[PDB]
């Protein structure tokens, strides 16, 4: 049946975050509009390398989610972690589907590093209507271990949840920011969600993904810095990432913090500019254009200018919330946008789901 | 815009239909040797009467 | 525990019936088994009868 | 029978405190009242780890509560300990009350880390005939084990008490405010019962608990701190915290037990924000309103104060006694007053006891 599901953001792996829009009614008309939002850190051991280990656990988490959000909803879209996902373009003919799934299976079987033992998905990176069999066929591939997909459908079975969509994050991202995007409809744009766990570049033209490429770099890094220099625990070097960074009185730390964090903005730089310039083949002789960001390692202070004048591409922040209705008097359009970067996911594979 | 979903279909199903296909043999080999039981059951009851007649001489 | 449990939802369709089908293939061995002893018993009884 | 039961605080850890409520006569007209109550510090060794590692002799303690009291009655309610209870949310469906309470235990199995050998019991956070069946199904599960149980039980028999009652201790606390709250329906509080084995945090909208949290951290830290800092008894620690901390002449004395205590009251500064915080999930832009204290923990000199400027929320003492009636010729309202954090719960499960 026709359902409007929810949204966890379940590899957050520093917050699992849910989401909940609907087709809200104000004066006779209906539209999708905020419901709920919840978020609640992750407590440790409970994903390791990407996997569920502690399935049951993470149940008790997302129900209180659930409870938090006071939902009635039992539907859930979802996402894999970008470090249990391989996502990558290949090209093959045009056919039918029977045919080009076993061909697609076929071509991945090399580029994952596993038996199958894999979990596959493909689509399009243009219509195939607009060519004949036999020509133009691209798909790009999304890959997984049974064992992480297992995990995550353990841990939605026992929220009592149901999942339909097990999406991915890079794209999930870009649902909120997709009529933004396909505003301009031959501009290429950047969109970097820096995470915890990993930080994904995805560029575009228009809303037509170009590519993707997974940097294990991420705000895990500048905390674990800031904790290797002042020998503090994970949480508390955490804290003073955050407030530690961008208090109006935190003039005397930036010396303490930035030299503790300096090495990681130089690689975070170094791995950002060297994957763009691994894109960058077929207009030699061009620049860019503009850029987003996701995820709460964005929000580090003066990381925007410092990527805008570090990669020669204007890169600003972007309000996910725009694409929904927010009634002011359940919610202040403050706050929203200053979780905002966290929660892009989170509201992502959420308009997936009243799809 | 990608819109993609890693929601199960392949493996399992490969062996949903393995499981579906070793319990058709099994049901076929039972079946099999079931009428091999009876066949047998019949040479007996025939040989059974052949004997009765046999006790009543 | 969950992950066994839906290692549950998952395979265990295979194996309950696997293990009806081990079953029942005992069953057929013991059935045919227990009509190849009265065969046996039955030519005895002839072999009887016929020395009476 | 219909009867006017008592109540002992059983978990009190340091203390066993008991309190007789009933229908007092006063010209021709009745109203539950004040009629005794009773306290005496815990003989150690007799709690460990939130059971009753004895029940003879807090049988003992138990009658020469009875005695002290001057009580004809001998039936009981009673609480389990904060770290012998499991109290968390639950969603499920609507249904008929053979399938709920299956239904329940079936998704406490994976949250009780034990077998069940688990005592089960669950309340719904709304009203359930405000709901069709197979909708908005929402309990909260208490889970205990049967040795902690039976422990008390034994206790109990052997007083010459007879249990109808066994609550739990942070919405017992809140009986005894329930009336105040369901005054302002809509508003936020926030109730802390800060004891010596456990902190817990209730928060509710009305009389309506939306969740609870409980603290390993309590007022056995400030005392241990106490005992350590001056190679001391934990009494004569315990005794320097009380009177040490508030007295007219401990001018000297809140440098020397301040810089011991501090590190305590960090600690649990950072424990409340982080539950306050990991409550704060779909009013992501609103804040606190008003806030209660109980538990004698709580009666360290300041630390009011000090909870309402650290956590953003007005923290304040409150008397229980005054959803009582109290015969000034029997009790004075100042000492009544002055114990009342200590005794809230003691007459909590009170009210329970003449419902």
């Amino acid at each position: 049946a026709k359902g409007k599901l929810v949204l966890g953001l379940d590899i957050g792996s520093t917050s699992i975050k849910m989401i909940l829009l609907k087709e809200q009614r104000k004066r006779g008309e209906v539209i999708y509009a905020l419901q709920s939002f919840g978020m609640k850190p992750l407590p440790p051991e409970a994903i390791v390398d990407g996997a569920l280990m502690n399935s049951t656990a993470i149940v008790q988490a997302v129900q209180d989610l659930m409870s938090e959000l006071k939902v009635k909803g039992k539907d859930v879209a979802i996402g894999v972690s970008g470090h249990s996902v391989i996502i990558k373009k290949i090209q093959m003919p045009r056919m039918s589907q029977d045919e080009l799934e076993e061909s697609i299976q076929w071509e991945a079987e090399q580029y994952i590093p596993f038996d199958v033992k894999d979990v596959n998905i493909d689509t399009q990176i243009l219509d195939g209507g607009g060519n004949d069999a036999t020509g133009q066929m691209d798909v790009l591939l999304v890959a997984a271990k049974k064992d992480m997909i297992n995990d995550y459908t353990t841990v939605v079975s026992e929220a009592g949840l149901a999942p339909v969509v097990v999406d991915v994050d890079a794209f999930a991202v870009q649902n909120m920011f997709s009529v933004n995007y396909d505003v301009p409809e031959r501009e290429t744009v950047v969109l970097i969600n820096a995470g915890a766990s990993v930080v994904n570049i995805n560029i575009i033209s228009n809303g037509a993904t170009v590519f993707t490429r997974d940097v294990t770099i991420g705000g895990n890094q500048f905390t674990e810095e800031i904790q290797k220099q002042l020998n503090v625990s994970y949480e508390e070097a955490e804290a003073l990432k955050i407030g530690g960074n961008g208090a109006d009185a935190d003039a005397v730390v930036p010396q303490d913090v930035e030299r503790v964090l300096s090495s990681v903005a130089e690689q975070v730089a170094g791995e950002i500019q060297r994957s763009l310039d691994f894109y960058a083949g077929t207009a030699a002789d061009s620049n860019f254009s503009k850029v987003y960001l996701s995820g709460g390692t964005a929000k580090i202070p003066a990381l925007f200018k410092t990527i805008e004048a570090r990669t020669g591409v204007p890169v600003e922040i972007l309000n996910p919330f725009r694409k929904i209705e927010v009634d002011n008097r359940k919610f202040d359009p403050a706050f929203v946008m200053d979780v905002a970067p966290m929660a892009a996911v989170a509201v992502g594979l959420a308009l997936r789901r009243p799809g | 815009m990608m819109i993609r979903i890693n929601l199960l279909p392949v493996r399992a199903v490969k062996k949903r239909e393995m499981g579906r296909q070793v319990l058709v043999l099994f049901a076929v080999v039972l079946i099999g040797a079931g009428v091999a039981n009876y066949l047998w059951y019949d040479d007996r009851q025939s040989e059974l009467e052949a004997h009765q007649a046999g006790v009543a001489s | 525990m969950d992950k066994y449990l839906d290692q549950f939802v998952k395979a265990p369709p295979a194996i309950k019936f696997g293990g009806l089908a081990f079953v029942v293939g005992a069953l057929t061995a013991a059935n045919f088994f227990m009509v190849i002893q009265p065969t046996e018993e039955e030519i005895g009884w002839a072999v009887a009868e016929r020395r009476k």
